[PDB]
């Protein structure tokens, strides 16, 4: 099919995402989980992950690596130490909601992913690590958890079979680098969240130096799914390498700020039309969209009128999928200043471990700052250009890249309005 | 830690009576081979100018740090005492 | 070549032992990597980012103070690249960092000037404020201006590792970290002389050794230690004839690189 | 805005009475058990989440038994409780109102919620309020965007307010009864503002697509 | 039946919902591995 | 690294006051080698031979 977009409901692969449909376990069961659950730890690890390798998805945390191939880096036999399936459910990005959403209205599809996962990987416990933030959330899949424990999904009989699996939940503290992988991983072992090197990978040291693998909830959340329909119909949803479906959150200047559950490779403006209502005003009022959700740079009107919604079509365009949270400005907003407290929230929550993310972020906030007033000089838009390819690819972790992007696609777009403002300043005072 | 200052031979010589100057409290000296640091690109070439001069020398070997093994997965280990509490 | 591994820096071709790191395989060549907060006797940190390499056919710059090399790499530590990188990195460093060069203490000591001279830019960029942290009352020997600290955690490491007290560590996020003590803690242990040592910065100075002399005023002899019966080797920084410091050598078998707060 | 230092205050000294209690004890038995038999002190973050809990704010006391409880370095739990922003390190209110300022909800006015409940408490930017039950402060994004004029009080999340809408919250918590969570204002949870446009149908039951084979 | 909200029991939560949960799901998890030492120290 | 920098700019910039302690305590490393130059002086052919 060339064209994508209007997925099917019977398709739809998080039914109960609106709160209705009774979130709870019998609710699940009649919505259609735990079913042949049993059937697929006895097919094996092996077949999930051929499963997860032929449906071919991907990432969803913003990252974009393969699932199959992510979770087959620990097919190795023991070692001695035991092996865990971690879950981000951080969710620290702005415009993102998607965890947030199927962690209060579908845990036990979180919990059964967690399960099939770590069978897949071989594994004993999967930590689902929540943001501290979400207390209402963290106590739904406690509850959840429990109603699994006393049906005997979880512990000494995973769903009947001889398979042995303990899920825990651990609650954040309030930091958005806990969202990353390896800065999650020494949150969970006690320490401060800062990010740690690679090598080792998490597959080799991972919480408390066990052979981890670290996944987002949406990605655990389909994965049985994925493995009880095939995965030949989730590769047949999306185009080619980017497949399946995709939770997008729509924020920002919509008539209808949404999260709704779409085929991937739909266009940016029918999924603006069709789900959010369309721009407050109208496309022909539309500024900018930020696709990602904060990490990924701005695309204005004349690119968004064609772009897709693929890792691979905004990496064209310039930009990323990232947790698919598309932030839409209208006409009638300061773009710069939109960027400048997306910068001011990068600084905020730097965890303030690399010298050129700790402070060029803090310098790129000060500059941002500098551009909104518009006491800068046209000079200084090429240096903190220079400045943020300096941030990019010198850092730990991904939110110095983060943070440099935003800023970037400013600069790459948005040239002539900073430029506007810095004579609009100069000869209004002179 | 820069190591640049090292694998150069130094020849020096022994220190001698450094006093106080009566009227100002400078350092007076009464040796002219105080600042005599000679450089040389190996140590038998600093043995065959000292020889040949006949200056009696004491040589002492040239201190290399020890190849060390170093990993950064041993700071997140499972059980050993390697394992760190902060970053 | 059982367990030996060829790889290259420069062109050159060292052969280097499985888990040998980048940085470890250049000095082994002759070439001293940049950095901050690696130290051999340390664990590896890997958050000064000043040891960013180039490698062959490798779109990414890898930390060499905690990257091993793998087979067949060709480092190149010379590259545009990697002088970026240093560039950039120590950009960085110099952009928060307090400009009290001739009232600090590592006047020549100072591995962030020099590294600055051999490896970053000559001018700055940077127009805004600096930022600037409140002191510390550490104790009688070691005098703590932690506005000049550059967040490298070496202290930290050693204080953790090596004198094993647990007591200093971060606090707060981003730009706002600071090292030190949350609480006033009176630290003082033996081997606490070595945080001045091992501290590149003059953030942790030598409280005796305040604003006496200048290290290319001191002339240096390297002799032992007595009021122990290690024998540690020292260095007695000179001027003028006139005792300033004592500094510790460098001797494998016997105190390695520090020696402790009595000597010292 | 907060220091990380601590100075040692007669309201916040090492000797303020602190201590868990049993109950707590029971549950701090628990998440240690949670845990594996090495590594206790990854139980550090939720402990001390627990003593916060149970004092409302995190005196350096509370501080100092959650590192004797647990046998961690207190310098280990200061850098902790420091690092992380929702640990309360200064007495705060009763409710502590925390109103999201990134860059969709601003897109979605959050200014106007924030200068209206700034006039509605009385207080500038960050401070207490003098009957000692409210501390309204910015925050990032909490993770509710779709739902971006948003507020956080205590655990729950109230979305979708006009100001009007969040000064009635307002006056509900002062009148004592704690207002119903969640975005007011029509939606139930997430779902557009115009109906349901996505599911809109019964969800297919157990067996519906399962593959062959399995 | 599909018209209305039904995640209203996180209303009547209390400050300690989670970690009694968490005592109560105690019981139900199965003994975990030792790294063979008290603590790291 | 060769020339001392303005002296606003070495009070008011890191890297200039790092490079004005560096070039008037130590001074700027020449590159080894040996270069004779000649300048014709009022006297002469004035030359420094430069190792
Ligand atoms: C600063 C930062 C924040 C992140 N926050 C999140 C988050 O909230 N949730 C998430 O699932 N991933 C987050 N990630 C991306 C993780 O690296 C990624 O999700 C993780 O590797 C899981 O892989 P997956 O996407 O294949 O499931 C973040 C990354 C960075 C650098
Ligand atoms: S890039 Fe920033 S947030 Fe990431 S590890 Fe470095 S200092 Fe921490
Ligand atoms: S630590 Fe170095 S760069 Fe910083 S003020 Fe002192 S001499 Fe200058
Ligand atoms: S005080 Fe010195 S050793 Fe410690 S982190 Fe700062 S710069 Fe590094
Ligand atoms: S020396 Fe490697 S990052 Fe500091
Ligand atoms: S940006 Fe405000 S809740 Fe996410
Ligand atoms: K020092």
């Amino acid at each position: 099919k060339t064209s994508f977009g209007s997925l099917k409901d019977e398709d739809r692969i998080f039914t109960n995402l609106y709160g209705r449909h009774d979130w709870r376990l019998k609710g699940a069961l009649r919505r259609g989980d735990w079913y042949k659950t049993k059937e697929i730890l006895l097919k094996g690890p092996d077949w999930i992950l051929g499963e997860m390798k032929t449906s071919g998805l991907r990432g969803r945390g913003g990252a974009g690596f393969p699932t199959g191939l992510k979770w087959s880096f620990m097919n190795k036999p023991s070692d001695g130490r035991p092996k865990y399936l971690v879950v981000n459910a951080d969710e620290g990005e702005p415009g993102t909601c998607k965890d947030r959403e199927i962690m209060r209205h579908d845990p036990h599809k979180l919990v059964e992913g967690c399960l099939v996962g770590g069978r897949a990987m071989g594994a004993r416990a999967a930590y689902i690590y929540i943001r501290g933030e979400f207390y209402n959330e963290a106590s739904n899949l406690q509850v959840a958890i429990r109603e699994a424990y006393e049906a005997g999904l979880i512990g000494k009989n995973a769903c009947g079979s001889d398979y042995d699996f303990d899920v825990f939940v651990v609650r954040g503290a309030g930091a958005y680098i806990c969202g990353e992988e390896t800065a999650l991983i020494e949150s969970i072992e006690g320490k401060q969240g800062k990010p740690r090197l690679k090598p080792p990978f998490p597959a080799d040291v991972g919480v408390f130096g066990c052979p981890t693998t670290v996944a987002n909830v949406e990605t655990v959340a389909v994965s049985p799914t994925i493995c009880r329909r095939g995965g030949t119909w989730f590769a047949g949803f999306g185009r080619e390498r980017n497949s399946g479906t995709k939770l997008f959150n729509i924020s920002g200047h919509v008539n209808h700020p949404c999260t709704v559950e779409e085929e991937m490779s739909v266009p940016l403006k029918e999924l603006i039309e069709k789900h959010a209502g369309g721009v407050t005003g109208g496309w022909d009022n539309l500024l900018a969209v930020i696709p990602g959700g904060s990490s990924t740079p701005l695309i204005p009107k004349s690119v968004c009128e064609t772009v897709l919604m693929d890792f691979d079509a905004l990496v064209q365009a310039q930009t990323g999928l990232g947790t698919a949270a598309v932030i839409v400005m209208d006409r009638s907003t300061d773009i710069v200043k939109a960027i400048a407290r997306l910068i001011e929230f990068y600084k905020h929550e730097s965890c303030g471990q690399c010298t050129p993310c700790r402070e060029g972020v803090d310098w790129m906030n000060k500059v941002m700052a500098r551009f909104v007033k518009g006491d800068a000089r046209p000079a200084e838009i090429d240096s903190l250009w220079e400045i943020s390819k300096q941030i990019e690819g010198h850092t730990i972790c991904a939110l110095g890249d983060g943070a440099a992007w935003p800023v970037q696609g400013l600069i790459r777009h948005f040239r002539p309005e900073l430029e506007d403002r810095m004579q609009r300043f100069a000869q209004q005072h002179r | 830690s820069g190591v640049n200052n090292t694998k150069k031979w130094k020849m020096e010589f022994d220190t001698r009576e450094r006093w106080e100057n009566p009227l100002m409290g400078w350092a007076s000296t009464a040796d002219p081979l105080s600042n005599m640091v000679l450089t040389f690109s190996a140590k038998e070439d600093a043995i065959a100018f000292a020889e040949k001069n006949g200056w009696s020398y004491d040589v002492e070997e040239k201190k290399v740090p020890k190849p060390k093994s170093k990993s950064y997965g041993a700071n997140f280990s499972w059980n050993k005492r390697t394992r760190v509490s902060t970053k | 070549a059982s367990n030996l591994i060829e790889v290259f820096v420069d062109g050159q071709s060292v052969m280097v032992e499985p888990g040998t790191t980048v940085l470890q395989a250049c000095e082994k060549v002759g070439m001293q990597i940049p950095r901050f907060c690696y130290h051999e006797r340390l664990s590896v940190a890997g958050n000064c980012r000043m040891c960013l390499v180039e490698i062959e056919k490798a779109p990414k710059v890898v930390a060499a103070c905690a990257m091993p090399v793998m087979k067949g790499w060709n480092i190149l530590t010379n590259s545009e690249k990697s002088k970026k990188a240093r560039e950039g990195v120590m950009e960085f460093l110099l952009a928060n960092h307090p400009l009290d060069c001739p009232i600090c203490d590592q006047g020549g000591e100072c591995d962030l000037q020099d590294q600055s001279m051999m490896f970053g830019s000559d001018r700055s960029r940077f127009l805004e404020g600096k930022r600037a942290v409140e002191d510390k009352n550490i104790g009688p020997l070691v005098k703590t201006i932690m506005t000049r600290c550059i967040q490298c955690t070496r202290c930290i490491r050693f204080a953790s590792e090596i004198a094993g007290v647990d007591d200093l560590g971060t606090t707060g996020r981003g730009n706002d970290m600071q090292v030190g003590t949350y609480i006033e803690k009176m630290f003082m242990s033996e081997l606490s002389g070595n945080v001045i040592d091992i501290c590149p910065v003059g953030a942790l100075t030598s409280k005796p050794y305040a604003f006496t002399a200048r290290p290319w005023e001191t002339r240096k002899t390297e002799s032992i230690d007595v009021m122990d019966a290690v024998g540690s080797n020292i260095v007695v920084s000179t001027r003028t004839g006139e005792v300033m410091r004592i500094l510790p050598r460098m001797h494998e078998d016997i105190n390695e690189e520090w020696i402790s707060d009595k000597t010292r | 805005g907060a220091l990380f230092v601590h100075r040692d205050t007669p309201e916040n000294n090492p000797d303020t009475p602190f201590d868990f209690t049993p109950e707590n004890y029971k549950r701090i038995e628990a998440i240690v058990k949670n845990y594996p038999e090495g590594h206790q002190a990854a139980a550090v973050l939720p402990v001390l989440d627990l003593a916060q809990r149970q004092n409302g704010w995190l005196p350096i006391s509370a501080m100092n038994k959650v590192a004797e409880v647990l046998q961690v370095p207190p310098m280990r739990v200061y850098e902790v409780a420091t690092f992380y922003t929702m640990y309360n390190r200064k007495p705060v209110g009763k409710y502590h109102i925390q109103v999201c300022t990134t860059t969709p909800c601003m897109l979605r006015d959050s200014d106007s919620i924030l200068e209206t409940l700034q006039r509605k408490l009385g207080i500038k930017v960050g401070e207490t309020t003098p009957d000692k039950l409210f501390t309204l402060i910015e925050v990032e994004c909490l993770g509710a965007c779709v739902n971006a004029p948003m507020v956080q009080i205590n655990d729950n999340y109230y979305e979708d307010l006009t100001p009007k809408d969040i000064e009635e919250i307002i006056d509900e918590l002062k009148a004592g009864k704690v207002p119903k969570p969640g975005p007011r204002s029509g939606r139930f949870c997430c779902e557009p503002a115009g109906g349901l446009t996505s599911l809109t149908e019964p969800p297919k039951g157990p067996g519906f697509g399962v593959q062959a084979g399995l | 039946d599909t018209t209305t909200y039904k995640n209203l029991q996180h209303h009547d939560y209390n400050t300690y919902t989670f970690l009694d949960l968490n005592l109560d799901l105690s019981k139900f998890r199965l003994p975990q591995p030792s790294s063979g030492r008290e603590s790291p120290r | 690294k060769v020339s001392p920098p303005k002296r606003a700019e070495m009070k008011t910039s890191m890297e200039s006051l790092i490079h004005h302690f560096k070039l008037y305590t130590e001074g700027y490393q020449v590159p080894p080698g040996a270069t004779y130059t000649a300048i014709e002086a009022p006297k002469g052919e004035f030359g420094v031979y430069l190792v």
